[PDB]
């Protein structure tokens, strides 16, 4: 009940909306006979749209006024409240994932720099070492938190191309 | 060849043809709407 | 006029010349380069400003420079 | 070079029919370049200010309302056939001054004779900020 | 420098030149009345034509012909600020600035003229 | 060549060419290129230049009071401040037909006038002006000022009274003052004109000069001032079923703190006015002898920078040596005034809608909507000028070997991280948004709107339960009794402002749900873009490593030519014009929302806003189709109706956007050879040679290719958005 | 004071026809003036 949010189950709205979409599913539903492929894929569409309003309900869910279900963001009041697995949860997945992707492309990278001619090894990929790279990448954050501690994460400014002032 | 000679004599000089043209422009100007207007119906005097 | 300024990072090479559409630089003697050639402006106002000068130098940054500024007949490309 | 050539204006004009670019009002009231060369034979050129022409087997002039065009025949001819060309402005009272080859050994050579002018003997990026230079009408690069 | 047979007509040229802009030997007030009368003759047609009060009789004729007045004084006006501005410093003597002047004076009194013959024109 | 147009520039006036013209107007105040002129020759054509620039204000508002005085209905609005529209000035068109005069005669006025949606009427209906006749002295009174003010600047510019370099130098002095003066007693002024005049005016009776020094403000009459006994001024407030116009429901008190909106006219008190224009002015009085004068007491601005270094090398050399860096920089003063300002405009645009300060202007929705609005494209405008000559600050004035060290020179040495940071943040900023609106888009496309992402605005709604609205719930501050922020002051002012608060039907903090969310997320991507556009450009103004030398080039040069790849729109100032662009999206962005919004508060229909500012074909449906109706049915064949006008300016303004266009997609190479043979085409033909141009016609450069272009877009972006929010919002409400 | 029923019928004209006009004129003859 939080942010003067009804949940999705108690809600009203949130009815009207379900009822709306099976009344309009069920009018293009009966333009066809039962023993027919769009029948079939309309009763797939519809049997879809039910179970996605179930599942919505019976999670914590809040809508306001309109039926909409709304996510709430800040974290702690999602935690004692069960919102924490609607944009808590997503975004450390999110970052678990794309720390694996900039970790596995920096060392791409700093493998790739060894060798003569770096430019033909970025425009003509290793696909072994891709690979080899891409199966290695799961401890991404304690790889990349401990070359933070051992400094070969970061460059000295000595070393960086600076412009002008 | 006596016409059209005479008749720009007195407006050849450059300061006395714009001070006759900025006087004639000034005076249909300012006739214009209260004498210029509300005798040829003009749709802006009339309400 | 526009103002043509070259330094002494120039190494003679010509390029700038060679690039002028109008015959602005010049090949002077020169002890500063290994190529003992240095580049001249003694005709700057007949220059446009195309920065094609600029395009052929070889060298880091700019051994020749072109600054725009007080256009004429001839620093407009007029032929008229 | 070795003496300065002087503008021949009754030299032949190249074969050539109409001209749409060539010389505009600014012949007669501002000054206009004449380009001369030697062609050792009869042939086909491509004019900087139109169609193509066929240069005479001798002297050849021809009038231009801008000094690029000058130099970009001048490149052509030299690059095509090797020809040497070179070029004069007159100005509406007459007056000729020679430009392209001022010591007759073109701008590529160096001919140990020319002064070097508008050299800054400072690396650039040495220049000073322009707040060091304000209100007082010097540039940077000027100095 | 390219010639043409339109350029280069002898009938053009016949026609170009005993156009008052072209005379051989005309005082240039003369010119200015030609000029003027011409210009101010076809001026008056459009706007006597197709003017804010051509569906009323009698008032589009007088309303167009006041209009062509009114813009051959603004074309005056600009004659003349072209002729000072143009002119100003120093054989033609139309082109110098006393000339031009005049033929402003004789455009500004053609045009007035034409202007007015336009009126008695469509009056009768 | 050497013509006298260019009196200010010698290389410009040896230009023979119309280029010559175009740059005559551009460079007209740049007093700094100027040739032959001194630091102290500058100084005083800035003195003349804000003399004029202030004749020219009192000016133009000494004619909006002529102008509503004159061919106006001041006083029927006074009598009904509610059903009869306000008249700006009146029209005389002879272009105008019969029905363009009959549908343009509103507000019952003798012929064609136009509807006022400046706000001058509530204005000045707040501060106690009614009759005609004391507008009409009015502005006579301003056009006085404006005299004198011609004579202060023709008189400061003539010989032997101009000031010295170092008079205008003198930072403490003209602090001090115009922190005790043109801010402090100014403001003491104001708040005495309003409990003298506007009060009783606001309480039924008139106080004019006449009258003058014979009618008590208060009733006690001045003995609780010097007793101290200041609360018997806060005695006997205005009741809730006050009118504005007559005595009825009246009370005697000039300051008073009663929080809220008066009942009837849904504007600020009068007194609450008055008692914080007086504190104002105490505290600006007292702020402006902090500055060392030639007085003994005092502080120095230039040992308090030196003073203000952190320890340990936090900051490095700290603030020191800034003292001469902000005196000797005409622009650094000019970017932080032109910011401060623009922040303040901001400010006034985000606080007018919400706490209306003029009586019935709530009522208003096309003068609130057209003065946000002006507003805020202002403030927008004026932040991009000062990022702007923040950047000419850094390529004219500013010496290294000066501020060695210091904060300016710390963040040129991290210049790159934060222009990284920045577009950082803009990239996040606008992916995410793109996905989040194409994502509901795409749901509600498919026919299941459920799928949308809508993340609710807690953290604002948090911050407004804080404040005291209750209708998100919680229980923080100013909503619940055992609070004590609550318990201070609950007689004071939580009262009214709850009251206020509470209320849907004001603008007071109105009710946020995912899609204001959405769009205030869109207009931090807006800010911090626009942001990063203008400090890449002020950072990399005097180098970068494309070009090292950009100082030598100045501020405002096209490019480098097509060399190291390419070299177009390299200058700060075609950051800026980049950055105006993004600008004007933004405010498009924040107008836009403040439209829709007040929109469907006004029309009732808030559900509408908030189910369907989710999506961007909501915002194309419901606010730029729905509302777009009436506005293009203007002048049709079937007739007219009052918004023709508004339809044509609409029309105009798309026209002016297109050639905006025209200006900018094509920059020079083909309009100049289009020129060479239009000039071939005038020299080879007959009747028309005779007549030669004296100026060599050329294609307009790349700069002045930018700034036309811009100028134009502009002026076609506030032309077509001003149409359209008037005429949505004055064709179904009044 | 109050200004007559004919100033809108007047005052109008001038700064839309010949206050441009001679503003032009004088901006023009400022432009083509040689010393
Ligand atoms: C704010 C400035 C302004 C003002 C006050 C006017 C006023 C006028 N214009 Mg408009 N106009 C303007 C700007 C302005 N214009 C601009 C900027 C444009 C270009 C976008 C136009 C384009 C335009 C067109 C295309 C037409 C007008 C016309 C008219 C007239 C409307 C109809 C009418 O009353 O007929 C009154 C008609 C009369 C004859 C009454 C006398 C007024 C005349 C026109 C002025 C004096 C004439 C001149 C000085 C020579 C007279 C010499 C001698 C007889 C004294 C009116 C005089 C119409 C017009 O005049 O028809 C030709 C017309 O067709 N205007
Ligand atoms: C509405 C049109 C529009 C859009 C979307 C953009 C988008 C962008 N501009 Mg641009 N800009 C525009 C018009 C636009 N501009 C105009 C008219 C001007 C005036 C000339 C400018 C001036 C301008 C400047 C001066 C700067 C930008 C910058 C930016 C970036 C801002 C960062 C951001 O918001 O995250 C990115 C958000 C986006 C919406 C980018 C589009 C990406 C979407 C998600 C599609 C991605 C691909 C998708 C998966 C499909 C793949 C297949 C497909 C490729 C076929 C971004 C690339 C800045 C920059 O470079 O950022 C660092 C910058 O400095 N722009
Ligand atoms: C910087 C962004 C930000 C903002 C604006 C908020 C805002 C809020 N948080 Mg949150 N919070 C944040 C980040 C943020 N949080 C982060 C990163 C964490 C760590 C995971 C938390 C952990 C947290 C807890 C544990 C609690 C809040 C609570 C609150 C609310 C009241 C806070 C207060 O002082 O009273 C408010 C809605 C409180 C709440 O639920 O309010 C009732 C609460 O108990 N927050
Ligand atoms: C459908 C889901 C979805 C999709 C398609 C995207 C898409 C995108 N996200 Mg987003 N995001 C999402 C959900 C999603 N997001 C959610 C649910 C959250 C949590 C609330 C976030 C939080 C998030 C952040 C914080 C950032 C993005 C960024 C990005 C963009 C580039 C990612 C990148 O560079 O590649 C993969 C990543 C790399 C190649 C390099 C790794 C860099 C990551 C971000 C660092 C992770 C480790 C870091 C130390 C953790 C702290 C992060 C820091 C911000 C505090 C891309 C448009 C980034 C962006 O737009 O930058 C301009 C960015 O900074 N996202
Ligand atoms: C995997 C390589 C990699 C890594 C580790 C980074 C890391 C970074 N970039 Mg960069 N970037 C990359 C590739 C990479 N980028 C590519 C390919 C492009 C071109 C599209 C860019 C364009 C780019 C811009 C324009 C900006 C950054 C910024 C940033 C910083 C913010 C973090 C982030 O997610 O930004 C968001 C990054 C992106 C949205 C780029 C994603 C591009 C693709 C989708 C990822 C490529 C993955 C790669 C193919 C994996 C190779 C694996 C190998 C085995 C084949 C961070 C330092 C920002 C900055 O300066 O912050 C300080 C910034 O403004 N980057
Ligand atoms: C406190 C206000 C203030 C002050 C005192 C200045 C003063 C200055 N600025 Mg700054 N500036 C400001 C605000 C200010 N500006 C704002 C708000 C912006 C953002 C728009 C800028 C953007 C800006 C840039 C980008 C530049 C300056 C420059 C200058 C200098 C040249 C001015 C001059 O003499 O030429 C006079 C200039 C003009 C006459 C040009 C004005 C043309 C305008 C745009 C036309 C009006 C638009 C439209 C067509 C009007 C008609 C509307 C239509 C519907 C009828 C001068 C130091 C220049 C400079 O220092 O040179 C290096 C420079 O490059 N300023
Ligand atoms: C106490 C004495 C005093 C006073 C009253 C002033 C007054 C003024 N001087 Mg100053 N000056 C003084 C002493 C003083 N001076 C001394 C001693 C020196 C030498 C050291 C100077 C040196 C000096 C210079 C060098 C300049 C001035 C200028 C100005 C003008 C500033 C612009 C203006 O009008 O403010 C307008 C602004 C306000 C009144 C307030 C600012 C607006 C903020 C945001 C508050 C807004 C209030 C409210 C919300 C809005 C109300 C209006 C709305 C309802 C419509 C103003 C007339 C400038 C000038 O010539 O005129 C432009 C200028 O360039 N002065
Ligand atoms: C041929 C097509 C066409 C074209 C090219 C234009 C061109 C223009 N119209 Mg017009 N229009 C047209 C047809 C057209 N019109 C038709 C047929 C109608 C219906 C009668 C309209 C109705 C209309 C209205 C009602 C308005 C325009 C406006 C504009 C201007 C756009 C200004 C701009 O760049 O905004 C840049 C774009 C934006 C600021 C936002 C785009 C709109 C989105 C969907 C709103 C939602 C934004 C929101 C904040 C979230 C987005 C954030 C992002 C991160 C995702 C420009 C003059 C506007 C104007 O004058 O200036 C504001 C305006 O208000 N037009
Ligand atoms: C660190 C994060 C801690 C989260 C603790 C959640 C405890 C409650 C719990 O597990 O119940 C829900 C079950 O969800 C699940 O499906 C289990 C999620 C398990 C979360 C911890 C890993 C999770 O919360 P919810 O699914 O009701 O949350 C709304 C969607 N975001
Ligand atoms: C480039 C450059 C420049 C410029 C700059 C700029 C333009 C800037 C801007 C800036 C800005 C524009 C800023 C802003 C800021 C703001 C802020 C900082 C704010 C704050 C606030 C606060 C702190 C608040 C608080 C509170 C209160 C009081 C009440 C309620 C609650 C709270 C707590 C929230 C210059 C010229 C200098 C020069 C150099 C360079
Ligand atoms: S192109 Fe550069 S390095 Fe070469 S001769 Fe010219 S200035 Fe010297
Ligand atoms: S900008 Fe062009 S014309 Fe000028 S010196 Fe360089 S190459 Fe020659």
């Amino acid at each position: 009940d939080v942010a003067g949010l009804t949940p999705c189950s108690e809600s009203k709205a949130y009815n009207k909306l379900e009822r709306k979409e099976l009344k309009t599913l069920e009018k293009r539903l009966k333009k066809y006979e039962p023993g027919s492929a769009p029948y079939l894929a309309l009763q797939a569409t519809k049997e879809r749209t039910q179970n996605r309003f179930k599942n919505y309900a019976k999670a914590g869910l809040l809508c306001g006024n309109d039926g909409l279900p709304h996510l709430i963001s800040d974290p702690g009041l999602a935690l004692r409240f069960n919102h924490a697995g609607e944009v808590f949860i997503p975004t450390f997945g999110f970052l678990y994932v794309a720390g694996y992707i900039g970790h596995v492309g920096r060392q791409y990278i700093i493998k790739s720099k060894e060798d003569a001619k770096p430019t033909d090894k970025e425009i003509i990929l290793d696909v072994p070492l891709a690979l080899q790279l891409a199966f290695q990448g799961w401890a991404w954050p304690l790889a990349a938190i401990q070359e933070l501690r051992n400094g070969s994460l970061l460059e000295k400014d000595e070393n960086i191309t600076v412009s002008p002032r | 060849e006596e016409f059209f000679q005479r008749a720009t004599d007195a407006v050849s000089r450059r300061e006395s043809l714009n001070g006759f043209v900025a006087l004639s422009g000034i005076a249909a100007i300012a006739l214009f709407g209260l004498k210029g207007a509300s005798t040829l119906e003009l749709p802006i005097t009339k309400g | 006029a526009h103002v043509v300024k070259i330094y002494d990072t120039c190494i003679g090479c010509t390029q700038c010349v060679r690039a002028c559409p109008l015959d602005v630089l010049e090949m002077v003697p020169w002890d500063g380069c290994k190529a003992a050639q240095m580049a001249s402006s003694p005709r700057t106002e007949d220059c446009v400003g195309c920065k094609r000068c600029e395009t052929a130098c070889p060298t880091d940054f700019l051994s020749v420079r072109v600054y725009l500024g007080n256009e004429s007949t001839r620093s407009l490309g007029l032929a008229y | 070079p070795w003496k300065q050539p002087e503008l021949d204006p009754d030299t032949p004009s190249p074969i050539f029919g109409g001209s749409t670019g060539g010389l505009l009002r600014k012949a007669q009231v501002e000054e206009f370049y004449v380009t001369t060369w030697e062609s050792p034979k009869e042939q086909i050129f491509e004019m900087p200010t139109g169609g193509a022409a066929i240069m005479r087997k001798g002297p050849n002039l021809l009038k231009f309302a801008r000094k690029e065009q000058c130099l970009a025949l001048t490149t052509q001819l030299r690059t095509k056939f090797k020809m040497t060309p070179c070029f004069y402005r007159v100005y509406a009272d007459g007056k000729v001054e020679y430009l392209h080859p001022k010591d007759g050994v073109y701008p590529e050579k160096v001919n140990a004779g020319r002064v070097g002018v508008n050299q800054n003997m400072r690396s650039i990026g040495e220049n000073v900020d322009p707040i060091k230079v304000k209100f007082t009408g010097s540039q940077p690069f000027t100095i | 420098m390219l010639e043409t047979p339109v350029t280069s007509a002898p009938i053009v040229a016949n026609y170009l030149s005993n156009l008052p802009a072209y005379r051989t030997g005309v005082a240039p007030n003369l010119r200015g009345v030609e000029i003027g009368l011409a210009h101010g003759f076809l001026l008056a047609g459009p706007f006597i034509k197709l003017g804010p009060l051509r569906n009323v009789p009698g008032a589009a004729e007088v309303v167009g012909c006041m209009s062509a007045a009114g813009l051959v004084l603004i074309l005056a006006l600009c004659l003349s600020l072209y002729g000072n501005a143009a002119f100003q410093s120093t054989s033609d003597p139309l082109m110098s600035s006393e000339g031009w002047a005049k033929f402003a004076g004789g455009f500004t009194v053609g045009g007035l003229s034409g202007v007015a013959w336009a009126y008695v024109l469509t009056q009768v | 060549a050497t013509k006298l147009f260019p009196k200010f520039s010698q290389g410009l006036a040896q230009d023979p060419s119309t280029r010559r013209i175009w740059y005559g107007l551009a460079t007209a105040h740049d007093f700094e290129s100027h040739d032959g002129m001194t630091e102290e020759n500058l100084y005083q054509k800035i003195f003349a230049s804000h003399f004029g620039q202030l004749a020219i204000i009192f000016l133009w508002t000494s004619g909006n009071l002529f102008h509503v005085a004159w061919q106006g209905n001041f006083e029927q609005w006074v009598t009904d401040p509610i059903h009869v529209r306000p008249i700006a000035h009146a029209i005389w068109d002879p272009h105008f037909g019969q029905p363009a005069v009959e549908a343009f005669t509103r507000g019952g006025a003798s012929g064609p006038v136009n509807i006022a949606t400046s706000g001058v009427y509530q204005w000045w209906y707040t501060i106690g002006l009614r009759s005609n006749q004391e507008l009409y002295v009015s502005s006579v009174f301003l056009a006085l000022v404006s005299a004198v003010f011609l004579f202060a600047g023709w008189l400061h510019l003539q010989p032997n009274f101009q000031p010295s370099l170092s008079w205008f130098k003198d930072a403490e002095s003209r602090l001090n003052h115009h922190l005790s003066g043109l801010f402090g007693v100014s403001s003491l002024a104001w708040t005495g004109h309003l409990v003298h005049v506007a009060i009783p005016e606001s309480r039924g009776q008139h106080v004019g000069w006449d009258n003058f020094l014979s009618v008590l403000p208060h009733p006690q009459g001045l003995t609780p001032f010097w007793s101290g006994n200041w609360a018997a001024y806060a005695q006997n407030p205005d009741t809730a079923s006050h009118a504005f116009g007559t005595a009825d429901g009246s009370g005697t008190a000039i300051l008073t703190f009663l929080g809220g909106f008066h009942p009837q006219t849904q504007s600020l008190w009068l007194s609450d006015m008055a008692h914080h224009h007086l504190a104002i002015a105490v505290l600006f009085i007292v702020a402006g002898h902090m500055y060392r004068t030639n007085f003994g007491i005092g502080h120095r601005l230039e040992a308090i920078l030196e003073a203000h270094t952190p320890p340990a090398g936090g900051l490095g050399a700290g603030h020191k040596g800034l003292f001469h860096t902000v005196n000797n920089s005409l622009h650094f003063q000019l970017g932080l005034a032109l910011a401060s300002v623009g922040t303040i405009t901001s400010l006034v645009a985000q606080h007018m809608y919400s706490l209306p300060p003029y009586a019935y202007l709530a009522v208003d929705f096309t003068t609130q909507a057209s003065l946000y609005t002006h507003h805020q494209y202002i403030a927008g405008f004026i932040m991009c000028g000062a990022f702007a000559h923040g950047a000419i600050f850094f390529i004219r004035d500013y010496d290294p070997e000066q501020n060695k060290g210091n904060v300016l020179a710390r963040v040129l040495d991290h210049k790159e991280a934060i222009i990284s940071h920045l577009s950082w943040v803009s990239l996040f900023l606008g992916f995410h948004t793109l996905g989040l609106y194409v994502h509901n888009d795409v749901v509600q496309a498919f026919g299941t709107p459920e799928k949308q992402i809508l993340i609710e605005p807690v953290f604002a709604q948090w911050i407004q339960a804080a404040q005291g609205k209750s209708l998100y719930g919680f229980d923080l501050l100013l909503a619940s009794s055992s609070s004590s922020a609550y318990s201070a002051g609950q007689s004071l002012w939580l009262p009214g402002w709850l009251e206020a608060i509470n209320n849907n039907q004001n603008s007071l903090f109105l009710t946020i749900g995912p899609g204001d969310f959405l769009v205030h997320h869109a207009i931090a991507l807006g800010l911090h873009t626009t942001t990063l556009i203008l400090v890449k450009g002020a950072l990399d103004a005097r180098g970068s490593k494309l070009m090292p030398d950009k100082k030598d080039f100045g501020y405002s040069f096209p490019c480098d030519g097509p060399g190291r790849g390419g070299t177009c729109d390299i200058s700060a100032y075609d950051a800026f014009y980049l950055a105006v662009f993004w600008m004007l999206n933004t405010i498009g962005w924040v107008t836009f929302y403040w439209h829709w919004k007040h929109l469907t508060l006004w029309q009732g229909n808030v559900s509408q806003f908030d189910e369907s500012s989710t999506y961007l074909m909501g915002w194309l449906r419901d606010y730029l189709w729905l509302n777009s109706s009436q506005l293009i049915n203007g002048y049709n064949p079937f007739g007219m109706n009052s918004l023709s006008v508004w339809a044509w300016t609409f029309l105009f303004g798309h026209l002016v956007y297109a050639t905006g266009f025209m200006f900018l997609i094509s920059w020079r190479g083909y309009w100049q050879e289009l020129i060479e043979t239009l000039v071939w085409a005038h020299e080879k033909t007959p009747l028309a040679n005779l007549v030669y141009w004296k100026d060599k016609p050329v294609a307009l450069s790349i700069v002045q290719a930018r700034l036309v272009g811009l100028a134009h877009f502009s002026v076609g972006y506030i032309f077509t958005y001003a149409a359209f929010l008037i005429a949505s919002t004055s064709g179904r409400f009044g | 004071f109050v200004p007559p029923a004919w100033a809108p019928s007047l005052f109008v004209p001038l700064t839309g026809l010949v206050l441009p006009a001679i503003g032009m004129a004088w901006a023009f003859t400022y432009i083509q003036k040689e010393k």
